[PDB]
């Protein structure tokens, strides 16, 4: 099982950004979401394809249906220009996505 | 990997004489938990293997006395204190320590 | 918890060697464990996992046969065992909690606390 | 399995047949050390073990309350309060092969002694004098398990035996083939006491 | 596992009022249109049980004198089971009934209860009706001897006896679907026996288990997020006391009077 | 058990194949260790396990047979393979040996 | 390397006492098979005693009742009580290690014991 | 002791085929066993090892994935799975046992004992 990542999107600051994340009847599945600022360990902002941990502000929303799975951003600012990991687990295997880079000028 | 070189290529040694076979590593092979994890075996014309030198210097059950193993770390000598007739064909050495097992390319003890 | 990672070092490959992701609290005995590498041009792998009990464990395609996961409750510490390193191996690796359970419940929860990796390098 | 690493089953919560054991006329051993084997259909017991293991005609011997030699004490040990049925039978057409049957084991070289009831099952190199070997097989340093060689042409004492040791402990009893019962009639019976 | 979640709360007791409850079937025999006079373990009529509620869910580690009365509202299947046991710990054997949705597990090992056991609950999108019960009872479980499976024994209220007497563990339960407020009813029933386990260990302390729920998740504390949903239980304690039980004419307790209540029912 | 050797008192020169028979009455099939002792002297093993050589010993020794019928084979005389070679019963309980054949180098 | 040496046999009244010695250097006593093996003049080898590693004990039926295996940790030594001395106990004892399978691998170089 | 090599013969490229070692004479139910190949007049190269009860299977990487190994520890017998042969292959294999039964005599290590070898020819 593969999860397809573009490998990199931007936008302007203080946009709305999109992210998407492909996988086969992904949309059957619990999908979670990680943020690697680069020389930093990831943290998770988006599990169960709905639900945000503590800690993380609002505007990191994510949502899941199909074959797609998709995190929004709205009002990104400058740290938001990371790697983003959409992770899946299927069948006991911790399968990572290819990692979108998230570049705001 | 490890890879071994062993020398020389051949030894024609006439029957009575004695010969010294030498094979190197290319790392170490020493004190897995103290021993020599090197190995010698002679393939004798169209028959199969069987152990002369286990542990580097030490031989298995029922090999001629003739036989003996020295070197330690890198470079490794067999010692056989005289050829005769029934000792021709190649010798092999291997390295038993890790996973990825290889063997000399096969020097002829041979009657000239 | 707060988690410490230490092992890395300089072996050739086929060597061995002993990873290990220590726990500062004892909550560590209510997290599964996950393995995670991180290479030095690209991002995560998942490596391994264990449960909270210890009891499930899981591999990756590519690594069974040669690693092995274990930990200790009542040491706190998590470890990996690390043989055949192989030419692909070198890497930063990550000790992850999970959260749940078992592996029934990994899919609910997600990978939260990191430690500093640990950098291993394979080479000749 | 193995006189070593011999199987135990616990056995509670069950009905049990003791007549099929007592009646069956195939066993070369049948010694009971607590009750009676006849009478072994109507007490009561809790867990009832069943250690299953191969070993030799001479070796029924060491299967024995308070006995020496390679299977006592190093092997398996029988308690001297054994208070169940040792049952031994040959099995030189099932566990007997042309050449040697060397899948059945037996521990020889042990450190000590065995303690009733305890599987030995340290398979490590086992230093006989005092050579340090680190975990290699040579001289002062041999594997302690030692093969078996039971062959149609080993004599009885060589020949392999199924030994089904019935250790006892309120969950099992009988007895007295419980005549079928009768109605409308007053009549004597024995209602389970 | 064993996650501990009993931080602080410290509450005084609550104690509701068992008026007319927890009267079993003591005995083996059907009795016709007949007053029977019984000497066994009875919860009093009238007497004060102490109360649980959400509050979340102290859940506490209650002693098991002679035999406990338990029962629960719990219009949700949250009440899930009971870890009786001398310690609690390893070195010591201990009964833990689970019921899961359909099936009830009986196990009676050595096991190393945590200090708050409870089994987390979690509903897939998939299927909802799928309820991934995971344990956070024990950390080891090894070494035992007793293992019974049958059908779950479990706004739908609970009532149970249990009783350790001779070796032998006896449950005594009756299901009735109530309408009352919060605390237990007045009208009569009468417990009937479920099963009689041979377990044959020593109890003297229990504890109920509980099924939660991660609400939310802060990174670092695996104690963030267990709400208890909502649900009240019950525990009353049996005393040796005489009853004068009325058997109907199919042999079912329909009515009884405590001794030394009052001077009318004496 | 009772072992048998055959025959006691045996006779060659140099470079003679010879074959010295301990006879097992009922059937071991694989104890046997093969003891000779020089005159006066401590024995030593030669062949354990009735078929494989002792470290040590040297190659023109063999052992052969397994069952109730054993043999010990000796490929090619020395002037000093002269001795008592004994048979013994391993995995036994009284180690039962052999009478002893004295060969001699005649 | 691997040495037995004993000592303690000499001329002995019949049905007197005695005792063997049998040190070791090498091989531990306390956790091997040690046996006494008997050698008549004019005869062959014959078994005697065995003690085994957990310290259980055998002797043969012409030896039973009479003679007595015993041992020491301390000194890594071997000792056979002799008592009820007949004429037939004229005899050189070697002690040697049992392991099973493998045969008698080291010796000991023997001691006379002569009854008259 | 006896090493019975069967199977093998001329198999076709790509091809599949199963090679069985028959031992006989020793316990082989506490000794590892190798597998040798040796190409014509190309020197002893190593393929497999096993450990005394499977599950611990050890591979070269020409033979990654393609080829796999096992035992029936009941019949006293050593396989060997092969799948789209290739023109290297084409050799003479032996079935070897580890000399020893102990740890650290590594399953991979010392052979004591060979067998006659089958020759795998892979042609058309």
């Amino acid at each position: 099982y593969e999860l397809t990542q573009p490998p990199s999107v931007s936008v302007s600051p203080g946009q709305t950004a999109t992210i998407t994340c492909s996988g086969d009847k992904l949309g059957d599945k619990y999908a979670c979401w990680y943020q690697q600022r680069p020389g930093q360990s990831p943290v998770l902002v988006i599990y169960q394809d709905s639900k945000r941990p503590s800690g993380i502000p609002e505007r990191f929303s994510g949502s899941n249906s199909g074959n797609t799975a998709t995190l929004t951003i709205g009002g990104t600012q400058a740290m938001d220009e990371a790697a983003y990991f959409c992770q899946a687990w299927d069948s006991n295997t911790g399968v990572f996505g290819g990692g979108t880079k998230l570049t705001v000028l | 990997d490890i890879v071994m070189t062993q020398s020389p290529l051949s030894l024609p040694v006439t029957p009575g004489e004695p010969a010294s076979i030498s094979c190197r590593s290319s790392q170490s092979l020493l004190h897995s938990n103290g021993y020599l994890y090197l190995d010698w075996y002679l393939q004798k014309p169209g028959q199969s293997p069987q152990l002369l030198i286990y542990l580097g210097s030490n031989r298995a059950s029922g090999v001629p006395d003739r036989f003996s193993g020295s070197g330690s770390g890198t470079d490794f000598t067999l010692k056989i204190s005289r050829v005769e007739a029934e000792d021709v064909g190649v010798y092999y050495c291997m390295q038993a320590l890790q996973t990825p097992g290889t063997f000399g390319q096969g020097t002829r003890l041979e009657i000239k | 918890v707060q988690l410490v990672e230490s092992g890395g070092g300089l072996v050739k490959p086929g060597g061995s060697l002993r990873l290990s992701c220590a726990a500062s609290e004892f909550t560590f005995s209510s997290y599964s464990m996950n393995w995670v590498r991180q290479a030095p041009g690209k991002g995560l792998e998942w490596v391994s996992s264990i449960s909270s009990s210890g009891s499930q464990i899981y591999y990756a395609d590519s690594v069974k046969g040669r690693f092995t996961i274990s930990r200790d409750n009542a040491k706190k510490s998590l470890y990996l065992q690390m043989n055949s390193l192989r030419v692909e191996d070198t890497a930063v690796y990550y000790c992850a909690t999970n959260g749940g359970a078992h592996s029934s419940t990994w899919s609910f929860y997600g990978m939260d606390v990191w430690g500093q990796g640990t950098t291993v390098t394979v080479s000749s | 399995a193995s006189v070593y690493a011999w199987n135990r089953k616990r056995i509670s919560n069950c009905v049990a047949d003791y007549s099929v054991l007592y009646n069956s006329a195939s066993f070369s051993t049948f010694k009971c050390y607590g009750v009676s084997p006849t009478k072994l259909n109507d007490l009561c017991f809790t867990n009832v073990y069943a250690d299953s293991f191969v070993i030799r005609g001479d070796e029924v011997r060491q299967i024995a309350p308070g006995q020496t030699g390679k299977i006592a004490d190093y092997n398996y040990k029988l308690p001297d309060d054994f208070t169940g049925c040792v049952i031994a039978w040959n099995s030189n057409n099932l566990d007997s092969k042309v050449g040697g049957n060397y899948n059945y084991l037996y521990r020889l070289f042990r450190k000590s002694n065995l303690k009733p009831f305890e599987r030995d099952i340290s398979t490590e190199i086992y230093q006989a004098g005092s050579t340090p070997c680190n975990g290699v097989e040579g001289f002062n340093c041999y594997f302690p398990l030692q093969s078996y060689g039971f062959q149609p042409t080993n004599g009885v004492g060589y020949q392999p035996y199924r030994v089904v040791v019935l250790s006892f402990e309120a969950t099992v009893c009988g007895p007295k083939k419980s005549t079928n019962l009768v109605k409308n009639k007053c009549v004597n019976f024995n209602f389970n006491g | 596992q064993c996650v501990n979640l009993t931080t602080r709360t410290q509450l005084p007791p609550a104690y509701t009022n068992s008026f007319t409850r927890g009267v079993y079937y003591p005995d083996k025999v059907f009795r016709s249109s007949v007053l029977h006079s019984t000497q066994d373990l009875f919860l009093p009529f009238f007497s004060n049980v102490t109360w649980f509620h959400a509050i979340r869910f102290d859940n506490p580690v209650l002693p098991f004198n002679d035999g406990v009365y338990f029962a629960s509202t719990e219009k949700s299947n949250i009440i899930r089971g009971w870890i009786f046991g001398t310690t609690l710990d390893s070195k010591t054997q201990s009964l833990l009934i689970v019921n899961n949705a359909t099936n009830v597990v009986i196990k009676v090992c050595e096991f190393q209860f945590c200090n708050d056991p409870f089994l987390g609950v979690y509903y897939h999108k998939n299927n909802k009706s799928w309820m991934e019960s995971e344990f956070r009872v024990y950390s080891s479980a090894n070494n035992c001897t007793f293992e019974y499976v049958s059908q779950p024994f479990l706004k739908n209220l609970r009532e149970f006896v249990f009783k350790n007497i001779d070796g032998y563990f006896k449950i005594y339960s009756k299901h009735t679907p109530i309408n009352l407020v919060r605390d237990l009813p007045q009208g009569f029933s009468a417990l009937e026996p479920l099963v009689d386990l041979p377990i044959g260990i020593n109890i003297t302390r229990f504890q109920t288990l509980l099924a939660l729920h991660r609400s939310y998740l802060t990174p670092g504390d695996s104690s963030s997020g267990w709400t208890a949903g909502a649900a009240a239980y019950y525990v009353g304690y049996l005393q040796p006391r005489t009853f004068l039980l009325k058997y109907n004419e199919n042999g079912t307790i329909t009515d009884a009077v405590d001794c030394a209540l009052d001077p009318l029912s004496e | 058990i009772q072992l048998t050797q055959s025959p006691s008192f045996l006779s060659a020169s140099v470079g003679d194949r010879v074959t010295i028979t301990c006879r097992a009455s009922q059937g071991i099939s694989s104890d046997l260790a093969w003891y000779q002792q020089k005159p006066g002297k401590a024995p030593n093993l030669l062949i354990y396990a009735a078929s494989t050589l002792q470290s040590g010993v040297p190659s023109r020794f063999s052992g052969s047979g397994s069952g109730t019928d054993f043999t010990l084979t000796i490929s090619s005389l020395q002037p000093e393979d002269f001795a008592t070679y004994y048979c013994q019963q391993l995995n036994s309980d009284l180690y039962t040996f052999g009478q002893g054949t004295k060969l001699e180098i005649k | 390397e691997v040495q037995l040496v004993e000592s303690g046999g000499g001329l002995i009244q019949p049905g007197g006492s005695l005792r063997l010695s049998c040190a070791a250097s090498g091989i531990i006593v306390s956790s091997n098979y040690m046996t006494w093996v008997r050698q008549a003049p004019g005869k062959g080898l014959e078994w005697v005693s065995v003690i085994y590693s957990g310290g259980s004990t055998f002797y043969a039926d012409s030896v039973k009742g009479r003679f007595t295996i015993s041992r020491d940790k301390s000194k890594n030594t071997l000792y056979l009580q002799m008592s009820s001395l007949r004429a037939e106990d004229t005899a050189v004892y070697y002690c040697a290690r049992d392991l099973g399978p493998y045969g008698m691998d080291v010796w000991g170089q023997g001691t006379t014991v002569t009854v008259s | 002791v006896q090493l019975l090599e069967s199977g093998g013969g001329v198999v076709q490229p790509g091809g599949s085929l199963r090679l069985s070692c028959a031992a006989s004479g020793f316990a082989f139910t506490t000794y590892a066993m190798n597998w040798v190949r040796q190409a014509p007049g190309r020197g002893l190269e190593w393929v497999s090892a096993i450990s005394d009860g499977g599950g611990s299977a050890y591979y070269a990487d020409s033979v990654k994935g393609r080829f796999t190994i096992s035992r029936d520890n009941s019949k006293n017998t050593l396989y060997l799975q092969m799948n789209s042969l290739r023109a290297e292959d084409t050799a003479v294999y032996y079935c070897a046992k580890t000399r020893g039964r102990g740890l650290y005599d590594y399953v991979w290590g010392s052979k004591d004992y060979w067998g006659q070898g089958t020759l795998v020819t892979v042609s058309s």
